[PDB]
């Protein structure tokens, strides 16, 4: 069982009569056999949940959940709820309605908060109300259902204070634009029920027009939504197939290394983000190789990715299998598989440089780059390129430097322009290593100066 | 204030065995009591203000009382100065890209032009090539702005009026939405109100803005007393906060504000996510207050 | 005599028209350090007064009395250009003056 | 260009060719304070040029540049005048040197 | 030196009882016996020197070992530099009004001008409408400007050489007679010895002069070992003492120093007040000194 | 007995025979019936009193006061004497002479220190010997005497080195402008000697010329200066007479008030400062009035000036008499008198200042003086005229304050200019206090601004 909504409302005055029907408060089921047993709560809230007072005046029919005063809401009892209110004005007061004995949190489905709204006014005189006060709660209704169960009436229409307190006045409903749906309410009704059990293969949610004639007649309408909840019996997925492939390269290491993405949509825990934050699941075993030391699997953003932030390993390969579950090992499961398939080009070019006696540098000489096919094999993770000598007398020192950047730059600075002339012919070594391996062994640079 | 009210009974061992009592949470029996004995003490329904002395400690020490939701109640509210507020209406009544002229006005007032510098140069920083200012120091920089800088320039900038699109940018550019407001992603709402309501002052501040800004349909313009500039300056105190709400567009008149969130992935809850974004676009107290104070009203 | 005393003056200048290229229609109180020196010429600078125009001195970059200069700016100003962006500027605003 | 850098520069002069109306015979090492200013225009002088150009500024006691002025000076220098008897002076030979 | 050698032994029992004795002064058979076992302790025949730390202990720990006079011992006098004072000569050989080219080069020393200028404005500081300075505070500016401004420049201008009276006047006025010299009477000099004799820094600085200064005929110049340096230093220490000498007139070349004192009042003691003036006036040292330091010797 | 002088001197050399007569130590008698009975101290002296060795070298006779050496003094025994030296060259030592058995300090009239010189060589030759050191002692001699002395032999010209090692030169002595006085030396003879006692009305010193010839005839002389002691038998006092005449005005306070001084002049203690400053006597009673509380006798600088720091009293005149011996009570006493006569203007008399309005004043307003008489009365210890007024509502405050010097002066801050108008004639009154009475009883200034 649960309300139809989790909170209602109603216009309270002062001194109304002793026993004024308030309002209706309904709950429908998820088992035909399920009936309701409707209880209160005993003591009176007012603004921000305050406890103001034992609730003496307000009771419920346990089989109809109609509230009504027991006894006669007078200006002293408000004053009493009002004192009480923390400071706030007292405007609103409400109580707890629940469908068993528990006591417990006001948490609906099981519950559900009245909320009455308070006048310091005796109840107005019913030729000057408005139909839309004559028909339609105070504020916009709302309603709550959920999916593969059993339909029955949710709600009347019908104010009860205007019916017991302006009997005198006519008043019928229906509903428009409701052909097709499990919504009805006959021609000149007071009550609203559904005929079918809603699923989300009919609507993800409900707007119809309630409409209403009072008497000299008067036609008013309001809109009549409901909000829909989805089933909870099994996981409908996936629309996307599984596909294994992928490929990694030994020594193409990232910051952030990704095998494959398979975006992944149910109709079960995609819907509401807490369905699957609350319970979910993902690949358990194997683990010790790649699923522990490296890898893991993004399944809460119903992307399905496989992805690294540590180093990488020799070139084992494997397929494994991923759960996008919400509940493993005590539930239907769907899963799918992805493998890594891994497989450094390490050139050894001396690029011949020519330099130029008295070079027209503006702080530094320019030599050349490093930058070979390595920089996509590491992906930008440059293998620290070393460019040295011994053996020439000319340009003996300058910025050489294993530059970090993808690329790699190297350069002398403008100390050695009447330097160079001493020899034309200088020879240089680059070298470089990364990942605790030799990646680029030796290769020696002819660079001539004349 | 709020920590002098518990300074008031602290020493008492009524009130000092009973708060401990709470902060433990049959215990619930024993804290259900604590309540009824503390809701005698000055701490229990007192109030606090924004940017005062302690703002922190006032809500810190007072929440650590409560017995343990949608809309919370709103202490920190300087309730008595929702009187101060109408005459502030009155004031921005006497005193063209308008928000210029605001921001002039700032300008020449060393007080506002030297807070108002000193914290648009923190939310402008560079911090590296994908990171376009650090959002935390932002919101800290913006959250001291709104109570340091005087009403009369705080608000005729927040919530100035516009003729065109370069004023109604100028506008929305007010805080620096590309620091305090935009980011790569926007959250869940409703988590986003969750985390908010972890904080003291974002989850107080945030019962201050539907304190006096929740679309109430008693009054004429859906505010507390038709009062524009309570809802405004309860508004405004999210400014700095995981809430910052801001301006969505730049229409020359058509003002709209949202914090930087959405409602994807709610699903059973689409209608609270909704219930409380609703409160920020589809408002007539923030719709009429900033329009009317904008205009002069 | 008519002149007024070494000290800060202000003038309200558009950002754009101070001519630093920084395309912005927001104004700035511009202030900055002038008028006449109270203080008497140095003995120093009647020296230097004295052996300048008699020429004792090596022809220089000099000054033969005190400066109304600032000692002190604004910590900093930010505005919003044309451009949607913000921008601070440093040492625009006299916030001292004195005579050196 | 040849303009040399602000600095301290010196030249040993006789106390009466001062021109202070002491008669003394005596010589200081007169030290002052003179050169091209390194500091570039702060953006407050680069707006109070643009606005003295443009004439936006008052008429008024006022530098379009660093003035290359000293910043402190000896504590003072005694001597013997023509008439046997002793006198200091004050802020009569530069001891710093910096453009203000 | 003095202080660390009377420390060397005094730890010693017989050193510190023995100590302790003579300043006691039967009481003078034990005295007598602590001369003759602290004769053998290191500070006996100890010496100090010229700017030495501690100048004052390092003489009251000496003396307070004497057991208890025109010539009095001078442990002050730095003994060892006698033979620098000799080749000092050499290097002052080698580095009109002859006095203005001194004061000259001081203007243009950084440091003696400072130290000149930091006494003369004590010097000619006027305290009241009968009281032209405060001798003391100048005769302390003098002592520490004697000590601290390098030899060549205070040697060179208290000592310069002339050629009339304008320019001798200007010696004569090296260091304000007016303040430092000069007073409305010259006390006896008899009894200004009495008076120095008391203070241990005056009184030993009185025995160099009459150590290095006396009127002698065994040498050539009047000197020890025809020395001019010698009686140079221990002359110029003797200023900013009660018994400051200076020059009497401004003879262009006539130079005759003295004290401002007199011996009116000396009766039975007439004659050695004049010897001790001797040295002053009527010594060929002070004479051939004085002038060959002022001819560049 | 006292000696002739208080040092000796001699030229010692290395390996003198023993026995060489050095000098004679002399002492002249205060009674006729004393003769001395000479003896020496048992150890030489060196540098600064060093005590080098026991004397076992220099004997005196006790009768003739002849020092010789009883042992020759060798060069070894110089260097023994030499290293004990405290590191000073050993060109000068010492012996203690005394009159008497005692030992004592060698402090004359009781004693003399014979300074024996001393050369690192043997005697020289007699034939290189000038007449200068064949005739007269190294160093210029300086003898001392005393007034009301027996007169007698002080002194024997001759150098006993010079006769006892150079005997084969004859030299003999006399003194030159000699005659009148009571020095005698007989033509060519080796002493001298007085032949009348000294006394203060021949002479305060003396000065004569000694001569010799040697031998070939050679003629040297020096000078003969003498020591002149004053005799102490009483004070010859004084050339000056009492006055006791003065005056003091009450209300006249000084900060050093005098009332006579009657400078005094004796032959006894004023010649040299230690006679009188080792003792003196000034008025004793009658104290407890005057000279207890305010005034004092400067005595010591031969003066006699009565002087007082202190305050005034009452007008009690008195007369003291003024002690100006050296000795009180158990000498002949020399003394005087002094009276003091004590006898204030109070002028009130209130100038009449004008002023202007709109006085073109440079900071104040000037309005007058308070200068008067009384200036002098007080002796510039201003009785601190106040300016004062109530009545008037024009000026209402100024800087009119008791100004402290002699003249005093009143005005007004340049800030009523236009206040001033408000009202033509303005009262004011002045008063003054000093001395706890009342000075300036009051006066009522009338000052006009019109």
């Amino acid at each position: 069982l649960y309300f139809s909504r989790d909170a209602y409302w109603e216009k309270l005055y002062v001194d109304q009569a002793a026993g004024t029907p308030l309002l209706y408060v309904h709950a429908l089921r998820d088992a035909p056999e399920e009936v309701p047993s409707f209880r209160l709560g005993q003591h009176l809230y007012g603004t921000y949940r305050t406890r103001l007072h034992e609730n003496n005046w307000i009771c419920i029919q346990e089989d109809t959940g109609l509230l009504y005063l027991n006894r006669s809401l007078d200006h002293s009892s408000w004053e009493k709820l009002s004192v009480r209110n923390r400071g706030f004005p007292l405007l609103t007061v409400y109580l707890k309605v629940f469908l068993s004995p528990t006591e417990g949190e006001c948490q609906w489905p099981g519950c559900a908060r009245v909320y009455f709204s308070f006048f310091n006014t005796s109840f107005p005189a019913c030729s000057s109300l408005k139909p839309r006060e004559l028909c339609f709660p105070e504020t916009r209704p709302s309603f709550r259902i959920r999916e593969n169960r059993p339909p029955g009436t949710f709600h009347q229409f019908r104010l009860l204070p205007v019916q017991f307190l302006c009997p005198n006045i006519s008043v019928a409903y229906r509903l428009l634009e409701g052909e097709g749906l499990p919504f009805r309410c006959a021609p000149d009704s007071l009550e609203v029920s559904t005929r079918w059990a809603l699923d989300r293969e009919q609507r993800e949610k409900y707007e119809l027009v309630a409409v209403c004639t009072v008497h000299r007649e008067e036609v008013v309408m309001v809109p009549f939504p409901v909000t829909v909840y989805d089933e909870d019996d099994s996981a409908p997925t996936f629309p996307a197939g599984v596909d294994t492939a992928s490929a990694v390269v030994e020594f193409k290491r990232k910051e952030d290394t990704v095998v494959a993405t398979l975006r992944v949509f149910d109709a079960d825990v995609v819907p509401a983000s807490g369905e699957l934050v609350r319970r979910y699941t993902s690949t358990l075993l194997p683990g010790d190789t790649w699923a522990q030391q490296t890898f893991r699997v993004e399944h809460w953003p119903n992307e399905t990715s496989v992805q690294a932030n540590g180093s990488f390993v020799r070139a084992t390969v494997h397929d494994y299998r991923l759960v996008l579950n919400r509940n493993l090992s005590i539930s239907e499961n769907r899963t799918m598989q992805l493998a890594v398939l891994v497989n450094p080009v390490s050139l050894h070019l001396p690029s011949t440089y020519s330099l130029s006696v008295s070079r027209r540098a503006r702080r530094f000489a320019q030599i050349g780059k490093v930058c070979v096919e390595n920089c996509q094999a590491f992906s930008g993770i440059n293998v620290q390129y070393k460019l040295h000598s011994s053996g020439a007398n000319c340009s003996t020192l300058g910025v050489v430097t294993s530059a970090e950047d993808t690329s790699g730059i190297l350069f002398v600075n403008d100390t050695k322009a009447l330097r160079r002339p001493k020899c034309a012919e200088l020879h240089y070594m680059v070298v470089a290593t990364d990942q605790q391996t030799s990646r680029q062994a030796q290769a020696q640079l002819l660079v001539t100066v004349e | 204030d709020c920590v002098r009210a518990n300074e008031l009974c602290a020493a008492e061992s009524n009130c000092s065995s009973r708060y401990r009592t709470l902060r433990q949470c049959l215990a619930n029996k024993e804290c259900q009591a604590a309540l009824e004995v503390l809701q005698e003490s000055p701490l229990y329904d007192c109030r606090c203000k924004r940017g005062m002395k302690k703002e922190l400690q006032c809500l810190q020490i007072y929440w650590s009382i409560h017995l343990g939701e949608f809309y919370e109640a709103s202490p920190y509210e300087p309730v008595t100065s929702r009187l101060s507020d109408i005459f502030r209406l009155a004031s921005i009544f006497s005193g063209s890209n308008h928000c210029l002229d605001a921001a002039k006005a700032c300008n020449l007032n060393d007080n506002c032009k030297k807070l108002r510098s000193s914290y648009i140069s923190i939310c402008n920083r560079e911090i590296s090539p994908t990171e376009r200012c650090n959002r935390r120091k932002c919101h800290k920089a913006l959250r001291q702005f709104f109570d340091r800088v005087p009403s009369e320039y705080t608000y005729r900038m927040l919530f100035c009026s516009c003729q065109d699109q370069a004023c109604a940018e100028r506008r929305r550019q007010t805080i620096l939405p590309s620091c305090s407001y935009e980011d790569k992603e926007k959250p869940n709402c409703l988590d986003l109100r969750g985390v908010c309501r972890t904080d003291h002052l974002c989850r107080s501040r945030l019962a201050d803005f539907h304190a006096n800004c929740r679309a109430s349909y008693q009054t004429v313009t859906s505010c507390p007393a038709d009062n524009y500039q309570a809802c405004l300056g309860s508004y405004a105190g999210m400014i700095g906060f995981d809430m910052t709400p801001n301006y969505v567009d730049s229409s020359p008149t058509g003002i709209v504000v949202s914090p930087w969130c959405s409602c994807r992935g709610s699903g059973n809850m689409e209608e609270e996510c909704e219930k409380f974004l609703r409160d920020f676009t589809e408002n007539p107290c923030l719709r009429n207050a900033i329009q009317a104070f904008g205009n002069g009203t | 005599l008519g002149a007024r005393p070494c000290g800060l003056r202000e003038l309200e200048v558009r950002v754009s028209e101070l001519g630093l290229g920084y395309a912005s229609d927001e104004t700035v109180l511009f202030r900055y350090c002038a008028g006449a020196c109270e203080a008497a010429a140095r003995v120093y600078d009647l020296g230097l007064r004295r052996l300048r125009q008699r020429r004792r001195l090596r022809r220089e970059r000099v000054r033969a009395q005190p400066c109304c200069r600032p000692t002190a700016y604004e910590d900093e100003v930010s505005f919003l250009d044309a451009h949607s962006r913000y921008h601070t500027v440093h040492e625009l605003s006299a916030r001292e003056c004195a005579c050196v």
